[PDB]
C-alpha cells in the first residue's frame, strides 16, 4: 500500500522520500488505523516542509481522526508555532472540538505554549469554550498557577 | 484421461464388438495387419484411445466364438493373449455365467485386463459389449463388471447392452436373464447404451423394408451407432471429450443412467444414399421415434439430458439454429428444471459411406416403457415359476428374482416421478 | 514491484497464451525471449544471458492444453518447471478440482510459485486466470486461493473469471461450479473482473463480423481488454500503478468487489474521436458482462485511455456524459470520474481480425446492475438443486452436500448486499 508508506515517511520525517512516494500517486489523505492522515503525523512531530508539501497537494486541513483530532489540535498540543500558522493560513478550524471536548486553545494552554496561544486567539479562538468537565482555557490558567497565561488570555 | 480398455463377452458381445472394430479401424485408417494407410492427422490424433493393435479383450465360455472372430475380416489384428475362452457354454443360464462356470474363468480374464491397463499412460475406464438375454454376455459380463468396479473403482464403466425381444429370439428365459442383469447395471455402471432388438427389428422391417432381418442386418445398425456416439472420444473436440465429462453432463441421478441412443440417416447394408441430407432434416430425426435404437416413444416422456453429435462438413451456424429451434418449439418435452440440458457437438470427418450424419444420445424418461416390457414378461414367467430350477441349481436363491423384480420396478417409478415433476 | 500471474484450467491457460502473446508484442519481446530494447519488469524477470522470462505459472489437471504451450510458438519463453500438468482432469466437477484431484498436485503447484516469489524482492500479489464452469477452473482455483491467503496472506490477489454462457458452454453443471467457487473464493479475493462469454460472443458477431467465433476469437478480444487493465502496471502510468490501488479506487465494500468493464472501440480489420469512444463506454453493447447499468447505482468509475488522446478532449467528453446522460451515483461516493492515460497505441496481433486503432479506452465501473448476472446464475442453480440434480457427482468426490446450501445462502446474501446499497 502506497498510502501506508506515505504515513511512515511523513511521521519519521524523511522530506525527500515524501516527494518520491507522492510522485507515485500516494493517497495524500491516507488513514492509518486510528484515522490519522499524514498531515496529522507531520504536524505532530514538527516537519514543516512536509506539512506545506501535503497541504498544497490537497490535504484535508480540517480532517479529523477516530478521536476527532484535527492536525491543528496536534500542532497546538506539541507546540509547533511554525506549523500552526501554516495550517490556519490554509483554513484550519480554530475552534474545532475533539471527543474530549477540547479546542486547540485548550491544548496550547495546558502545555504552556504561550506563543501559540496568542496566535490562536488572534485567529478568533473561543476563549470561553468548554471541555467535557466544563472548564475553559481561562479556568486552566487559574487552576494551573500560570499567571503569565491568565494575562495572555484576557488580552 | 486417455486410454480406454475394451471388452467383448458372449456371442453377441464378440459379434457387434468385432463389427465395431471393423468400423473404427477403417475410420482411423488401420488395415487388418495393423498398419496405418490413412491420409489425415485428425485420424491419428487420438488413436491412442483404442489402439496401441486394438486394446481389446475377447471373452466367451463358448470356445467356437474364438474362430468366428479370427476368421472374420479384422480377426487377425487382435492380440492372441487377449483371447480368454472357456471349455463349455453357459446355455442361456445367467446363474451359470455369474456364479458357476463364468466365475471360474473370470480370474483369467482379469489377468489380461490387468496386463492391458498396466501399460496405460492414463486410463479413462472400460467398455463392454454384450447381450442381456444370454447366459455368458449377461451373467459373466455383470460379474466381470463388479469384479472390475472393485479392482478399478477410480475409473468409468461404460456398457453397450442389447435388450432381448421375442422378435429376435423366442427363448422365454431371456426376461429372467435381462432382469437379473438390469439389477446389476443400475448399481455397477456409470453409463449404459440401451440397444433394443425390438427396435432394431422394427427399423430393419418397417423403415428399411427387409422382410427377414439377420443378425448382420441388426449388427450394422449397432456398429454405426457405436462409432457415432464414440466420435467425440476418438477425434479432437471440445464438448463431451472424455468418458467422465460425458457422464457428468448426462446423468443427473446415479441410478437413471440408461441412455436411449438413436442416429440418422438410417441406411441399409451397403446401399446408396442418393442425396445427402440437410441440417434441418438430420435435426428432425430426434423426436422421430423411428430412429431410436430403443423401442420407446420420446413423445411419451421427457428428456433429462441430450447429446447430439453431427458428423461431416456443414454449417455450425445452421446446426446451432436448428437445435435451439427444435428445443423451444417442443418446450413441454424437455425438463424445465435442468437448464441448457441439450448439448451439441460437431466433427468434420463423416462416417464412411455417408456425407453427413447425426447421432442423438438421450436420457429420456420414456425409457420406462422398455423396462415395463421386460418386467411384465419377467413377472408373467416368474408368477408361474417357470425354469427356476435352472438358476437355483447353480446356487441362486428364489429371493434374488423378487429383489431384481422389485429393484427394476423402483427404477421405473423413479423415471415416472421425474416425468411428472414440476419447476413451479 | 513485481506481480505473479497464475493460469488455472484450459480457460486460464489459453487466455494466458493470448495475453502473453500480446504482452510480448507491446514490450517488443521476441518469442525466444530476447529483446533489442524498468516499468515492464513488473511482469518479466531477466536471465544473465539477456533473456526475459515471464513471472507466470500455468496449471491444468491434464496435459493436452499446456502441452501445446511447450511445443508452440512460445515454447522457449517459459521455463519448463513453470508449466505444470497432471493426468486426470476434474471432469467439470468442482469437487474433483477442489477435493479429490486438486489435493494431489496443490503442493507441487504452491512449491513452484515459491520459486518465482523467491526470485522477487518486493512482491505485490497475484493475478489469477480461470473459468467458472470448469472443474479445474472452479475447484482447484478456489483451493489455491485459500492456500495463497496463508502462505502470502498479507498481499493482494485479483481474479479474471470467465462467466459461463450456453453458446460455448461445455457442461450442464456450470451454474453449480460457478456458485461453488464464488462462495469459497469470495473471502480470498480482493477484486474480480467477470467476463461473460456471451457478451464476448455477441461483440465478435456484431463488431468483428464473425458468424461462429472460435475460442481464439474470444481469447484475442479478451486479451485486448485484459491488457488495457494491466497497462497501468506494465508501463508506469498515473492511475492504478499497483495492485492496492485497484481496491482503493473500485472497491468500497470487501464483498462487492466485482467491477463491470467496458471497452471501446472494437474495429474490424476490413478512426473515431475521443468523445465517440467515451459515449460507447455507456452503451451496454460494449460491456463484458451483460446487464443494464441504467437499472443500478454506481459505486465508482475509472477511465483508462491509451493512445492519441488530448487530456482536454477527455474532460469535454466527461462533461458531455455527465450533463447529457443521467448516470446515477450513490450518495456516499466521491461521484467524480477518475482518469488515467497511456500514450502508447493499442497493439494488435499480426493477422488478427482486430484492427489497430489510434486511441482506445477501457471503463471500469463497479455498478450494482452486475447483480443481474448473479441472479441469472442463482436461478439456474435453484432449478437444478430443487431436484438435487447432478449433486451425487459432487458428493461422491469428497464434498458435503450442505456446502451447496451454504454457498447458495452466501449468494442470496450477496444479492441483498447489492440491493441495500442501491436504494
Ligand atoms: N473465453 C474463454 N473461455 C474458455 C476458454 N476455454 C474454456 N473456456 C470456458 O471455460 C468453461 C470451462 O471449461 P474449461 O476452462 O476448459 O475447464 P477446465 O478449467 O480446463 O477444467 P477441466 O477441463 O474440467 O479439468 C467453459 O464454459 C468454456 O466456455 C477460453 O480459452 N476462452
Ligand atoms: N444385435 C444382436 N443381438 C444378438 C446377436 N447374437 C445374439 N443376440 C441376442 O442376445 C441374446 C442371446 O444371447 P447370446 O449372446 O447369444 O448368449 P451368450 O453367448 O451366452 O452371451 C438374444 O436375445 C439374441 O437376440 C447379434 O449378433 N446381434
Ligand atoms: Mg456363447
Ligand atoms: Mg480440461
Amino acid at each position: 500500500d502506497l498510502g501506508k508508506k506515505l504515513l511512515e515517511a511523513a511521521r519519521a520525517g524523511q522530506d525527500d522520500e515524501v516527494r518520491i512516494l507522492m510522485a507515485n500517486g500516494a493517497d495524500v489523505n491516507a488513514t492509518d488505523a486510528s484515522g490519522l492522515t499524514p498531515l496529522h503525523l507531520a504536524a505532530t512531530y514538527g516537519h514543516l516542509e512536509i506539512v506545506e508539501v501535503l497541504l498544497k497537494h490537497g490535504a484535508d486541513v480540517n480532517a479529523i481522526d477516530i478521536m476527532g483530532s484535527t492536525p491543528l489540535h496536534l500542532a497546538a498540543l506539541i507546540g509547533h508555532l511554525e506549523i500552526v500558522e501554516v495550517l490556519l493560513k490554509h483554513g484550519a478550524d480554530v475552534n474545532a472540538v475533539d471527543t474530549w471536548g477540547d479546542t486547540p486553545l485548550h491544548l496550547a494552554a495546558i502545555m504552556g505554549h504561550l506563543e501559540i496561544v496568542e496566535v490562536l486567539l488572534k485567529h478568533g479562538a473561543d476563549v470561553n469554550a468548554q471541555d467535557k468537565f466544563g472548564k475553559t482555557a481561562f479556568d486552566i490558567s487559574i487552576d494551573n498557577g500560570n499567571e503569565d497565561l491568565a494575562e495572555i488570555l484576557q488580552k | 484421461m486417455r486410454e480406454i480398455v475394451h471388452i467383448q463377452a458372449g456371442q453377441c458381445g464378440n459379434q457387434i464388438g468385432a463389427k465395431f472394430w471393423e468400423v473404427i479401424s477403417d475410420e482411423h485408417g488401420i488395415d487388418p495387419t495393423g498398419s496405418y494407410h490413412g491420409d489425415s492427422d485428425l485420424q491419428l490424433e487420438r488413436i491412442n484411445v483404442y489402439y496401441n493393435v486394438p486394446r481389446a479383450i475377447l471373452v466367451d465360455l463358448e470356445p467356437g466364438t474364438m474362430d468366428s472372430v479370427r476368421s472374420g475380416p479384422f480377426g487377425q489384428i487382435f492380440r492372441p493373449d487377449n483371447f480368454v475362452f472357456g471349455q463349455s457354454g453357459a446355455g442361456n443360464n445367467w446363474a451359470k455365467g455369474h456364479y458357476t462356470e463364468g466365475a471360474e474363468l473370470v480370474d483369467s480374464v482379469l489377468d489380461v485386463v490387468r496386463k492391458e491397463s498396466e501399460s496405460c499412460d492414463c486410463l479413462q475406464g472400460f467398455q463392454l459389449t454384450h447381450s442381456l438375454g444370454g447366459g455368458t454376455g449377461s451373467g459373466m459380463g455383470t460379474l466381470l463388471i463388479s469384479k472390475i468396479r472393485e479392482e478399478y473403482p477410480d475409473r468409468i464403466m461404460n456398457t453397450f447392452s442389447v435388450v432381448p425381444s421375442p422378435k429376435v429370439s423366442d427363448t422365454v428365459v431371456e426376461p429372467y436373464n435381462a432382469t437379473l442383469s438390469v439389477h446389476q447395471l443400475v448399481e455397477n455402471t456409470d453409463e449404459t447404451y440401451c440397444i433394443d432388438n425390438e427396435a432394431l427389428y422394427d427399423i430393419c422391417f418397417r423403415t428399411l423394408k427387409l422382410t427377414t432381418p439377420t443378425y448382420g442386418d441388426l449388427n450394422h445398425l449397432v456398429s454405426a451407432t457405436m462409432s457415432g456416439v464414440t466420435t467425440c472420444l476418438r477425434f479432437p473436440g471440445q464438448l463431451n471429450a472424455d468418458l467422465r465429462k460425458l457422464a457428468v453432463n448426462m446423468v443427473p441421478f446415479p441410478r437413471l443412467h440408461f441412455f436411449m441412443p438413436g442416429f440418422a440417416p438410417l441406411t441399409s447394408r451397403g446401399s446408396q444414399q442418393y442425396r445427402a441430407l440437410t441440417v434441418p432434416e438430420l435435426t428432425q430425426q430426434m423426436f422421430d421415434a423411428k430412429n431410436m435404437m430403443a423401442a420407446c416413444d420420446p413423445r411419451h416422456g421427457r428428456y433429462l439430458t441430450v447429446a447430439a453429435v453431427f458428423r461431416g462438413r456443414m454449417s455450425m451456424k445452421e446446426v446451432d439454429e436448428q437445435m435451439l429451434n427444435v428445443q423451444n418449439k417442443n418446450s413441454s418435452y424437455f425438463v424445465e428444471w435442468i437448464p441448457n440440458n441439450v448439448k451439441t457437438a460437431v466433427c468434420d470427418i463423416p462416417p464412411r459411406g455417408l456425407k453427413m450424419s447425426a447421432t442423438f444420445i438421450g436420457n429420456s424418461t420414456a425409457i420406462q416403457e422398455l423396462f415395463k416390457r421386460i418386467s411384465e414378461q419377467f413377472t408373467a414367467m416368474f408368477r408361474r415359476k417357470a425354469f427356476l430350477h435352472w438358476y437355483t441349481g447353480e446356487g441362486m436363491d428364489e429371493m434374488e428374482f423378487t429383489e431384481a423384480e422389485s429393484n427394476m420396478n423402483d427404477l421405473v417409478s423413479e423415471y415416472q416421478q421425474y416425468q411428472d415433476a414440476t419447476a413451479d | 514491484r513485481e506481480c505473479i500471474s497464475i493460469h488455472v484450467g484450459q480457460a486460464g491457460v489459453q487466455i494466458g497464451n493470448a495475453c502473453w502473446e500480446l504482452y510480448c508484442l507491446e514490450h517488443g519481446i521476441q518469442p525466444d525471449g530476447q529483446m533489442p530494447s524498468d516499468s515492464f519488469n513488473t511482469f518479466f524477470s531477466e536471465t544473465g544471458a539477456g533473456k526475459h522470462v515471464p513471472r507466470a505459472v500455468f496449471v491444468d489437471l491434464e496435459p493436452t492444453v499446456i502441452d501445446e504451450v511447450r511445443t508452440g510458438t512460445y515454447r522457449q519463453l517459459f521455463h519448463p518447471e513453470q508449466l505444470i500438468t497432471g493426468k486426470e482432469d476434474a471432469a467439470n466437477n468442482y469437487a474433483r478440482g477442489h477435493y479429490t484431484i486438486g489435493k494431489e498436485i496443490i503442493d507441487l503447484v504452491l512449491d513452484r510459485i515459491r520459486k518465482l516469489a523467491d526470485q522477487c524482492t518486493g512482491l505485490q500479489g497475484f493475478s489469477v486466470f480461470h473459468s467458472f464452469g470448469g472443474g479445474t477452473g472452479s475447484g482447484f482455483t478456489s483451493l489455491l486461493m485459500e492456500r495463497l491467503s496463508v502462505d502470502y496472506g498479507k498481499k493482494s490477489k485479483l481474479e479474471f473469471s470467465i462467466y459461463p454462457a450456453p453458446q460455448v458452454s461445455t457442461a450442464v453443471v456450470e451454474p453449480y461450479n460457478s456458485i461453488l467457487t464464488t462462495h469459497t473464493t469470495l473471502e480470498h479475493s480482493d477484486c474480480a473482473f467477470m467476463v461473460d462469454n456471451e457478451a464476448i460472443y455477441d461483440i465478435c458477431r456484431r463488431n468483428l463480423d464473425i458468424e461462429r467465433p472460435t475460442y481464439t476469437n474470444l481469447n484475442r478480444l479478451i486479451g485486448q481488454i485484459v491488457s488495457s487493465i494491466t497497462a497501468s502496471l506494465r508501463f508506469d502510468g498515473a492511475l492504478n500503478v499497483d495492485l492496492t490501488e485497484f481496491q482503493t479506487n473500485l472497491v468500497p465494500y470487501p464483498r462487492a468487489h466485482f467491477p463491470l468493464a467496458t471497452y471501446a472501440p472494437v474495429i474490424s480489420a476490413e478512426q473515431l474521436s475521443v468523445a465517440e469512444i467515451t459515449n460507447a463506454c455507456f452503451e451496454p453493447a460494449n460491456q463484458m458482462v451483460k446487464c443494464d447499468p441504467r437499472h443500478g447505482k454506481y459505486m465508482a468509475c475509472c477511465l483508462l485511455y491509451r493512445g492519441d488522446v488530448v487530456p482536454k478532449d477527455v474532460n469535454a467528453a466527461i462533461a458531455t456524459i455527465k450533463t447529457k446522460r443521467t448516470i446515477q451515483f450513490v450518495d456516499w461516493c466521491p461521484t467524480g470520474f477518475k482518469v488515467g492515460i497511456n500514450y502508447e497505441p493499442p497493439t494488435v496481433v499480426p493477422g488478427g481480425d482486430l484492427a489497430k486503432v489510434q486511441r482506445a479506452v477501457c471503463m471500469l465501473s463497479n455498478t450494482t446492475a452486475i447483480a443481474e448476472a448473479w441472479a441469472r446464475l442463482d436461478h439456474k442453480f435453484d432449478l437444478m438443486y430443487a431436484k438435487r440434480a447432478f449433486v451425487h457427482w459432487y458428493v461422491g468426490e469428497g464434498m458435503e452436500e450442505g456446502e451447496f446450501s451454504e454457498a447458495r445462502e452466501d449468494m442470496a446474501a450477496l444479492e441483498k448486499d447489492y440491493e441495500e446499497v442501491g436504494v
